[PDB]
RNA sequence: AAAAUUUUAGGAAUAGUUAAUAAUAAUUUAUAAUUUUGAUUAGAUUGUUUUGUUAAUGCUAUUAGAUGGGUGUGGAAAAAUAAAAAAAA
């Protein structure tokens, strides 16, 4: 918005400053990981943990905290849902798109998400695995989607996976994949025991932007 | 009215005019002690209990209250009551932690005098410095393990003698002779 | 007993300003920047940060009292490193506006002089980043979870992710000023006089320069000749001044400003608002040596021309005399509509304005006063759905309905319009529904709550 | 079941993700702990850095603490490429030959038609500048890394002399660049990291080798201990690499 | 509570309560003008 | 790099980072082995999940499945209490079997 | 919190009102947002005792000992339909009967065209499922003269209180797209004698005399003797 | 939202709700009763000091002859007393900027101090609750409404600032000869 | 209610109150639901002012490499039927899809025909939308749709490329609601009109004898009612407006 | 998240265990952690404005109320009789 264009170009108009001693970094602290409460908080890097009343020097942002979306199912007790799970790296500036897909790999923790090859979009347009984030304007405000193999065949009944409410799970797949470690058949601690939400939580008709009544 | 006496006395339900409305807890109970134990026999190794025993936490005769007043508030302007402690270093045996002991303040009101007492606490030193018997101060911070609320602010007097003494390869303190006193009579020769 | 930044004193400056107290910001100056200095060659831009931040060495900390010792945030420690980026341009500028707000031309020559030449001839400082805690840094969301514009099958809802509705106001679309070149300055520093002569007129004539609340509307004041001459003196100043530097910035703002100015205080008729600025383009054009390509009136500019039309066709509503209008003298509807049409046609023909709530506002009272009786179907052809409105809009269009020929229609559209206020959110104002009151002998429409009257008696 | 429910390093808000987002539209996913490691864990150190237009030039001549013959530190750097090269022998282009170790107390461009005045001038304030200073017996042990990465050094411990070292720098560093304005690459009224440059890698390298050097090699020695240095001389230098194959010595300083 | 009269719309129902609130017209009217009072 | 900042709250070691200075004691191997042990984590990281996606997805079912089995699933006063034994010491005989004493650690 | 009633005044607890505001109060339950409902138990409810001395079937007994008469058979399916008409009819009973399956036609509530309340569904689409009776229905709302600019399912559908009017003029063919009837201050030019707008927003009614009389004779002032 | 709802002692919403003036006092015989004004929550625990924001007040409901004043010939003054402590800088401060509730005893109470008008529930049973129509109000309002700024501005004196500055302080705070 | 400020209570990893991603099927009515009233919006802004990219000479061609990086959220208008190579074509005639273009049918030009187009390899889209005959809105000389043949050969076509099973967000159709005026109410008064002379002003309200006509004695209603509107918080009609003003709700 | 204040006449060892790594490890790494400045088990006991005596540093009382998890709802578990809290006209 405005932010962005104001300190981008406060940025530049620094950088061409013929006169410019440079900073005393006895004048310009770190962050403290030291600091009252008990969570630990991680800030913006222009940001600091107490108070300083004085603006700092613009600096060159080497490590774009990039945030990448995917798709997930999760269950629930009705059923099926699908919903949203970003994942956060810190790719260093210059870096490839290629090497993106390679740091987004390895910082995911859930067993859900990478199991096929996926390419980075951004507002559905494909990006090239060839080229730097800079000929594409990445910054950490921009939204990157993720698209996997199957994602468009998931309008389908197949691909997309099949709640024990309404389909038979076989011996066939009780030992494989997501029902084997879902435990179907209940124990007496129940099992992992997944978030639930009712059928009529939205009413008739599913969760919407438009309202649809 | 607790200042009126017991033939004094018409309604209980109210103060007149004004003071201090007032329960009477009756202090003289005469409670007892029962003997559930043969004095052979008693489930305790360390201690035994035969009478009755007073509690109670500040209700303690003879009464032990916290001193505000002491070396460490007098250099120090706290935020909150032990925020800032001054110690020796005691032990580096964990990585990033220095173990400090310090000081604080007891003070008895029945006989108007004060003790030191003495307590160990976890500090976090990132980067490592402290070596076994440094001067450090210490505050209190975020959580950060289990047993760490408090990091290593600054280093008051290194210690340049262990210092020089690791340098050479050798331990910062020499380990110290014996133990923890023991009830047994350990017979080794030679 | 806290020495106030550069930023602070700014604030207060404008504060005076707006005030118009001279005494204020004299006293101000005097005591604290005095010595605010420019930024000259050999002068380093923007400063380092030199402060140590505060710490004790051991001695320090054992052997001081508890008071040397007691560090509370003290503004006056860092004093010096928030007047790191050189503000004083804008400090300078202030004073000229106060030193012309209290009436005193010596003074203001000074300070404007200074501030002219150190423009001209001394280099452009630095700008400081947004302030981290004045203005918040945007921080990351997906805007995937929200409302559609659709949301509500009966409107347009305006909405996180993009704005429907369109601008309800103008926006200049110029950065914040301190961002600005040294000459781009200057001229923002001459639109900012102009600014505050305005205001200082509407500050001495508040009854000549609110629309259609008196006849005194439609008649130049006196003191209003030597006031535009000031500004002519002005403007002839800047183009004096700098060259043909001027072809290479922005002077929009400085061209809305000064069209209010000629339309505000002189008082000239739409058609000669549209002229002055052309007049002035094709200057601004001609001092820069090329072949043209003149930049066409931004949507601002063409906001003061509309503005003008709708100040030209204006009416006193119901005199005493239970006579219908008054209006300006000498005065021909189909003049003025001729012109704003064939102006209209100008502006939607440039596709890069774009319109906003208030150009339609000035079109839509410009349509009310020439008794056009097209009005409605402007409004609601080109606004009702797609903006977000005052309710200034059905004033006028009131005045409208009021004239039409039975007095059904007058009914049937007045409560129509009242609907409309219901559907889209314009929460009808109290202006409008005093208007509507005044006649419920001949229309019966009820305007106000039951509660409302309840209590009311 | 081994420790705590929630073990306290897991415990994470990110206050640069918008409010509410967490809540209830998505959650955001990381491994917050590679951020979080600290500089002691990483290795990194906090070099002056410069202003962007002098960011933008090469520099072209340093000071240098000219380390002896018959060193502890040149001896022990020999037997860490030994190691090193043992392990990986893709080190080998990174590694800065012991030839030509040498302690950075700080560096400076200088422009090519100014040049004889400024090394003139130079020289003799640096020859009065260390007019008093008796020689200095420095310790070095432990690792860090400049530029990201790309340049691994030895530490000079501020146990020792090193004191002396930090006033008589930011003496010259308030003559050379204070005084006759000089590009040192950092402000004058701050001080230089002095150190000993061991791995690095050039912009031309950069394609071969990859853009940093993996903490794998480096991190048994991050903490060793290279010894004690007693030092009598400082040089300026420009640097070119043929001329007598150590780095061309435009001036020299003894300390006595 | 919200007072539930005799003539509120009567539901059939044996699983559950035995008047809904739903207000004859005469009902609502007078609703209106007591709150109108307390409204003042 | 002895003293700490009043104003920030950052220790000493901070101030120190940011002087670009270290101050460390001499290591003996302990601290060595474990420290060039610790530093490594994040490069055998990426070469399991790059070269080995299987079995790293293995131990990710069994983590997350294992988020929504066990004692508490969310975190709360009770849950996020640093020392469960300690501040319940009321529950260890009877209720709570986990621990057979209130006391681990200094406090 | 964001339409309160009268601003916050909170006097008495009642002086807020049955619900604080149109949205869902807490977050985690939206259907707890602010509709307007009907009274489904006694319009569900449908009359048993018109199945009296009927002898019904049931679906899934065929048997040839098991069915009847064809006059048994008869005046059974005309107990059943009368049964299911008991209470009101329900829109996919009113929709099956019109041309096109009713599109174009305009649904009104019994309730919507009563007092100043003014209200009716334009029907834009029908899905029978399987059952009639049932099902869903899209349609616009127009509401004192104002419509709306995209189509909606038509809450109650199944609440057995609607009627229609069928008219061939509004008639659509399953080929056609049905059109949203024009909103009257926008598309069509506002007419007195084609159109009257019965309550407007700041309107209300008069007072009629009978509640006036009872309320009175309820707080004592008009007597009312035994 | 509570499994087993405690029964006895409904209310409306969480607890601890919206603070509300109360009146309280531990029963007793009658000859002997009194009562506390009390700001505290809406939720309520085993002892009252619990959730209590602040203490308003005694208020002895038995009417007293004065005493302390001497005997006056005056009709009105000897008719009983009935003694009550308002803490009216708190009770504004709640009630106004903190925006309270009040049961309906504090309140008849508070309406006899002249704090507050008379209560919803304080009920002559003489007159009626009034009838309401439209139009005649209408016709009133008409007939008598005020003029758009007076009573704009008379908002602004009542809600917003009271204490304005004349032209006169200005004239005296402004800045003298050498800093002007 | 607001949005809390961050979740500490459940592990992120597992993510847990979660309103649901909503995405588009291509395959259901819904779809249409949500792209219709932009498509209205778009062509609106096509009869009063230029837009780029709206308005193609002939069919885009690229690559297969580059296909899914350059088509995704495409959308241009072109004057003829034809129909992008390689792809499936169905006919969308299903009554309930067809149901949401009523508006864009009535009030701009009339919808000929709708078809929904996938690739060969079905990971792309195209709705393609054939309007027939000339806009029932004015179209102005100087606009984008001016410069088509099938407006002011009466048939042209609208063709949107878009990914399956996507949030109804990277459909783009939202940079579009830039809004321009429709100059033909005016176009009457400028000097190139020869019937601006035919225009007479009124500037003075006429003298009136005769009051508006009284509405019809009111009806109160006779069957039962959910109690005030007001009081349970519903808009005047369940419709629209606010709770404050209860106009045109029974009584 | 912490800091202080903590009882038994005759006194010994305690333990899903410390610290670093990290949304790791029923077998990650380490010279680990609590204790004689009195621990852990075990007895007794409802913790830091309430009483009684007294000229007085003392002695002698103060109730009551937070008892783990296991589809985890809710803003917060405080959620299975036992009010004396007006709980949406
Ligand atoms: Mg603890
Ligand atoms: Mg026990
Ligand atoms: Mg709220
Ligand atoms: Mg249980």
């Amino acid at each position: 918005g405005h932010y962005q264009q104001e300190a981008f170009e406060a940025r530049k108009r620094f950088e061409e400053s013929t006169t410019y001693p440079g900073p005393i970094r006895a004048a310009t602290p770190g962050d403290t990981r030291f600091y009252s409460g008990s969570l630990e908080s991680i800030l913006h890097d222009t940001d600091r943990h107490y108070w300083r009343a004085v603006t700092d020097d613009p600096r060159v942002q080497h490590l774009i905290p990039l945030r990448i979306r995917f798709k997930i199912f999760t269950w629930v007790t009705s059923g099926w849902e699908q919903r949203m799970q970003v994942v956060q790296i810190m790719a260093p500036k210059d870096s490839t798109i290629a090497q993106v897909k390679d740091l987004v790999i390895v910082e995911n923790q859930s067993p859900y998400l990478c199991v096929s090859s996926f390419h980075l979009a951004i507002d559905g347009k494909e990006l090239d695995p060839q080229k730097t984030l800079g000929e594409y304007g990445i910054t950490e405000q921009s939204q990157i989607d993720a698209i996997e193999q199957n994602d468009h065949l998931l309008h389908r009944d197949d691909e997309r996976p099949r709640d024990w409410t309404v389909d038979e799970i076989t011996a066939e797949d009780v030992k494989r994949s997501p029902y084997k470690e879902m435990e179907m058949q209940p124990l007496q601690n129940l099992a992992p025991r997944y978030e639930a939400r009712p059928k009529g939580y939205f009413g008739r008709t599913y969760y919407s932007g438009m309202k649809q009544s | 009215p607790w200042w009126n006496f017991q033939t004094e006395h018409r309604q209980r339900c109210v103060l007149m005019y004004g003071g201090a409305r007032t329960k009477n807890t009756h202090n003289a109970n005469h409670r007892v002690f029962i003997k559930k134990y043969k004095r052979n026999a008693f489930p305790n190794r360390t201690r035994h209990h035969w009478a009755v025993s007073m509690t109670g936490v500040l209700s303690q005769r003879p009464r032990r209250m916290p001193w505000p007043y002491d070396l460490t508030s007098l250099i120090f302007n706290q935020p909150r009551q032990g925020s800032d402690k001054i110690g020796y270093v005691v032990g580096t045996s964990m990585l990033k932690t220095a173990v400090v002991a310090t000081n604080h303040m007891v003070y008895y009101p029945k006989f108007n005098q004060r003790v030191s007492r003495t307590k160990r606490f976890f500090a976090h030193d990132e980067d490592l410095a402290c070596v076994e018997g440094d001067l450090v101060h210490i505050k209190q911070c975020r959580k950060i393990s289990k047993y760490k609320h408090y990091y290593v602010f600054s280093i008051l007097e290194p210690n340049v003698e262990g210092r020089e003494r690791l340098k050479l390869g050798l331990k910062a303190v020499p380990p110290p002779l014996f133990g923890y006193p023991v009830s047994r009579r350990i017979v080794k020769l030679n | 007993q806290t020495w106030p930044c550069t930023a602070t004193i700014c604030a207060y400056l404008d504060v005076c300003v707006e005030a118009g107290e001279k005494t204020w910001a004299m006293e101000a100056w005097n005591r604290y920047c005095t010595e605010l200095k420019f930024l000259e060659p050999g002068e380093v831009d923007p400063k380092p940060i030199s402060r140590v931040p505060f710490s004790l060495t051991r001695e320090e900390l054992l052997y001081l009292p508890k008071w040397k010792k007691h560090f509370d945030h003290d503004p006056n420690l860092d004093v010096m490193d928030l007047n790191r980026f050189n503000r004083t341009r804008e400090v300078y500028l202030r004073m000229a506006q106060v030193m012309l707000a209290g009436g005193e031309r010596n003074a203001f020559q000074h300070f404007f002089t200074k501030l002219e030449e150190a423009m001209l001839n001394k280099p452009t400082p630095v700008p400081e980043p947004p302030n981290p805690h004045l203005v918040r840094r945007p921080r990351w969301a997906p805007y995937e979870h929200c409302k559609s514009v659709h949301h509500s099958p009966w409107r347009l809802q305006n909405n996180g992710r993009a704005l429907a509705l369109g601008p309800p106001v103008t926006i200049e679309d110029e950065m914040q000023s301190r961002f600005f070149s040294n000459d781009q300055f200057l001229v923002h520093s001459v639109k900012e006089v102009l600014r505050i002569v305005l205001q200082e007129h509407k500050r001495a004539h508040p009854t000549e320069c609110t629309r259609c609340k008196t006849e005194a509307f439609f008649y130049k004041t006196k003191d209003a000749d030597e006031t535009l001459k000031f500004c002519d003196d002005l403007i002839e100043r800047l183009f004096a001044s700098l060259g043909v530097r001027l072809s290479n910035l922005n002077t929009s703002s400085l061209l809305s400003t000064i069209l209010e100015v000629f339309r505000v205080v002189g008082k000239e008729s739409g058609a000669a608002l549209l002229q002055r600025a052309n007049e002035f383009l094709e200057r601004k054009a001609s001092l820069g040596d090329a072949e043209g390509s003149r930049e066409n009136l931004t949507a601002s500019n063409y906001l003061q021309v509309l503005s003008g039309f709708a100040d030209e066709s204006a009416f006193v509503y119901n005199t005493k005399k239970d006579g219908t209008c008054q209006y300006k003298t000498g005065f021909d509807p189909r003049t003025t509509m001729r012109h704003l049409a064939d102006v209209v046609q100008e502006i939607a023909g440039n596709p890069h304005v774009t319109w906003a709530a208030d150009m339609h506002l000035q079109v839509v009272e410009t349509m009310v006063g020439c008794g056009t009786m097209k009005a409605n179907d402007y409004f609601v052809r080109n606004v009702l759905r797609q903006f977000s409105w005052d309710s200034r809009f059905l004033e006028a269009l009131y005045v409208e309905y009021r004239r039409q020929d039975d007095v059904d229609m007058w009914a049937e559209l007045t409560k129509r319009a009242l609907v409309w206020t219901a559907r889209y959110n314009a929460p009808a104002s109290e202006r409008l529904r005093r208007l509507i009151e005044d006649d419920y002998d001949t229309i019966r429409v009820q305007t106000r709550t039951f509660r409302e009257l309840a209590v009311f008696q | 079941e081994r420790g705590l429910y929630f073990p306290i390093n897991h415990r994470i808000v990110d206050h640069r993700i918008a409010p509410g987002v967490t809540v209830e539209e998505t959650d955001v996913q990381s491994r917050y702990r590679r951020e979080l490691r600290t500089n002691f864990a990483t290795g990194e150190t906090r070099q002056t850095i410069a202003p962007p237009w002098s960011a933008r030039e090469r520099p072209t001549h340093f000071f240098s603490l000219r380390l002896p013959s018959r060193n502890s530190v040149t001896l022990r750097v020999k037997e860490m490429h030994n190691h090193l090269l043992f392990s990986h022998q893709q080190c080998a282009p990174m590694l800065v030959s012991p030839t030509k170790l040498h302690i950075t107390l700080g560096v400076m461009t200088i422009p090519e038609n100014s040049r004889e005045e400024l090394v003139k001038n130079i020289q003799q304030s640096m020859s009065e500048t260390f007019a008093c200073v008796q020689p200095l017996q420095l310790r070095f042990r432990g690792l860090g890394t400049f530029d990201f990465g790309r340049v691994l050094f030895i530490r000079v411990v501020p146990e020792a002399d090193f004191g002396r070292l930090e006033r008589a720098v930011c003496d010259i560093r308030r003559r050379v660049g204070g005084v006759l304005g000089v590009d040192l690459k950092g402000n004058p009224h701050d001080s230089y990291v002095p150190h000993v440059t061991v791995a690095k890698i050039r912009p031309n390298q950069r394609q071969q080798l990859g853009d940093t050097i993996p903490q794998s090699l480096w991190a048994d020695y991050q903490h060793h201990d290279f010894g004690d240095v007693t030092l009598s001389t400082v040089d300026l230098c420009r640097m070119k690499g043929s001329p007598d194959g150590y780095y061309h010595t435009e001036g020299a300083v003894h300390l006595s | 509570r919200q007072i539930r009269p005799y003539y509120n719309l009567p539901s059939k129902s044996e699983h559950g309560r035995k008047m809904t609130g739903f207000l004859t017209p005469y009902r609502h009217w007078m609703w209106k003008q007591n709150e109108l009072w307390r409204n003042v | 790099g002895l003293n700490g900042c009043v104003e920030t709250g950052r220790s000493r070691s901070e101030v120190a980072r940011d002087l670009g200075l270290s101050y460390t004691r001499p290591l003996h191997e302990n601290e060595k082995k474990q420290l060039s042990h610790q530093a490594v984590y994040y490069e055998r990281l990426a070469k399991f999940k790059m070269e080995q996606p299987e079995a790293a997805r293995a131990m990710e079912r069994e983590r997350f499945v294992r988020k929504f089995s066990g004692m508490f699933v969310k975190m709360d006063i009770r849950s996020g209490a640093p020392d469960f034994p300690s501040t319940y010491r009321r529950l260890l005989g009877t209720k709570v079997v986990r621990w057979a004493s209130k006391r681990h650690g200094p406090n | 919190r964001a339409d309160p009633l009268n601003g916050g005044s909170s006097m008495t607890l009642g002086s807020k009102g049955s619900k604080l505001s149109p949205e869902p109060h807490r977050r985690r339950m939206p259907w707890t947002a602010a509709k307007e409902y009907v009274p489904g138990v006694v319009l569900n409810a449908r009359d048993k005792m018109v199945l009296d001395g009927v002898q019904l079937l049931d679906i899934e007994s065929i048997d040839r000992a098991s069915q009847l008469d064809p006059l048994e058979v008869l005046r059974a399916v005309v107990a059943t339909r009368e049964y299911n008409i008991s209470t009101g009819k329900n829109i996919f009973q009113l929709a099956s009967q019109a041309t096109y399956n009713g599109r174009g036609q305009r649904f009104y509530r019994k309730e919507w065209q009563e007092g100043t309340y003014d209200k009716y569904v334009t029907l834009s689409a029908i899905d029978f499922d399987r059952d009639g009776n049932k099902g869903t229905a899209y349609g616009y709302i127009t509401f004192h003269g104002e419509t709306t600019t995209r189509p909606v399912q038509v809450d109650f559908a199944d609440v057995p209180g609607w009627y229609m009017d069928f008219v061939e003029e509004r008639a659509v063919p399953f080929t056609g797209i049905v059109p949203p009837p024009p909103s009257i201050g926008t598309d069509v030019p506002v007419d007195p004698h084609s159109y009257r707008l019965k309550a407007y927003p700041y309107y209300d009614a008069p007072n009629p005399p009978e509640f006036v009389e009872r309320l009175l004779k309820d707080r004592g002032v008009l007597p009312d003797t035994p | 939202a509570r499994a087993v709802i405690k029964r006895r002692s409904p209310q409306l919403w969480g607890a601890p709700g919206a603070p509300i003036i109360r009146m309280r006092g531990h029963h007793v015989v009658w000859k002997f009763q009194s009562y506390d004004l009390v700001v505290e929550h809406t939720h309520k625990r085993r002892n009252s000091d619990i959730r209590l924001l602040h203490y308003l007040g005694k208020h002895c409901p038995h009417p007293q002859k004065s005493l302390w004043s001497p005997d006056t010939p005056v009709a009105q003054d000897r008719h009983l007393f009935m003694l009550t402590t308002v803490d009216i800088d708190a009770f504004k401060y709640w009630f106004g900027v903190k925006r309270c509730r009040l049961s309906m005893k504090p309140w008849a109470l508070l309406a006899k101090a002249g704090l507050l008008p008379p209560s919803l529930t304080q009920n002559s049973k003489i007159m009626p609750k009034p009838l309401f129509d439209k139009e005649s109000l209408m016709r009133y309002y008409l007939a008598n409404r005020k003029d758009e700024d007076v009573m704009a501005r008379e908002k602004y004196l009542n809600y917003e600032n009271s204490m304005v500055k004349t032209e006169e302080e200005r004239a005296a705070e402004r800045p003298v000869a050498p800093y002007l | 209610s607001r949005r809390f400020r961050y979740n500490t209570k459940f592990p992120a990893l597992v993510s847990y109150n979660k309103l649901p991603w909503e995405v588009v099927n291509h395959e259901t009515p819904q779809f249409h639901m949500h792209v219709a009233p932009h498509y209205e919006q778009l062509l609106t802004l096509a009869a009063s002012s230029p837009v780029p990219h709206i308005i193609g000479s002939k069919h885009i061609d690229v690559p297969r490499e580059h296909r899914l990086r350059l088509l995704p959220g495409m959308l241009y208008l072109l004057d003829g039927d034809t129909l992008p190579g390689e792809f499936t074509i169905n006919r969308v005639l299903d009554p309930t899809a067809l149901q949401y273009y009523g508006r864009l049918s009535s009030q701009i030009v009339t919808v000929e025909a709708v078809r929904m187009l996938v690739p060969d390899d079905l990971r792309l889209l195209c709705n393609c939308i054939t309007f027939k005959g000339p806009l029932h809105l004015p179209v102005a000389p100087y606009a984008s749709l001016a410069s088509l043949r099938g407006a002011s050969s009466n048939c042209f076509t609208l063709y949107h490329f878009v990914r399956p099973n996507r949030p109804p967000k990277e459909l783009q159709l939202e940079k579009y609601y830039i809004h321009a005026p429709c100059v033909a109410p005016l176009s009457e008064f400028a000097s190139n009109s020869d019937e601006r002379g035919n225009w007479r002003p009124r500037l003075q309200a006429p003298k009136r004898t005769r009051r508006a006509t009284p509405l019809p004695a009111y009806r109160p209603p006779q069957s039962y009612l959910m109690g005030l509107a007001e009081r349970l918080a519903v808009v005047p009609g369940g419709c629209f407006g606010r709770r404050s003003l209860m106009w045109g709700h029974w009584f």
